[PDB]
């Protein structure tokens, strides 16, 4: 038979995203104190 | 040793530091001080830092 309706289910739209940074860093040589 | 002023590098004489007093200082800056004790913070452990 020819199925003129089947279950497709809910439409849902799924977005992905990329962020994306570059980043520099300076750090200091703390020294070891209590 | 002593040292000179001038002359950093340079021996003068000997310190009274015996082996045993030398040893102990070198074995409280490789492990450091009691939490108890007020001179804590004169010596970070070289065996966690």
């Amino acid at each position: 038979a020819t199925a003129i309706l089947r279950p497709i289910g809910l439409h849902v739209e799924k977005f992905q995203q990329t962020y994306r940074k570059k980043w520099r860093f300076l750090t200091s040589a703390n020294a070891n104190v209590i | 040793y002593t040292y000179s002023d001038t002359e950093p590098m340079q021996p003068t004489g000997f310190a009274t530091l015996t082996s045993y007093e030398y040893r102990d200082g070198l074995k409280i800056a490789m492990y450091g001080y009691d939490n108890d004790s007020p001179d804590f913070a004169k010596k970070p452990p070289a065996d966690a830092t």
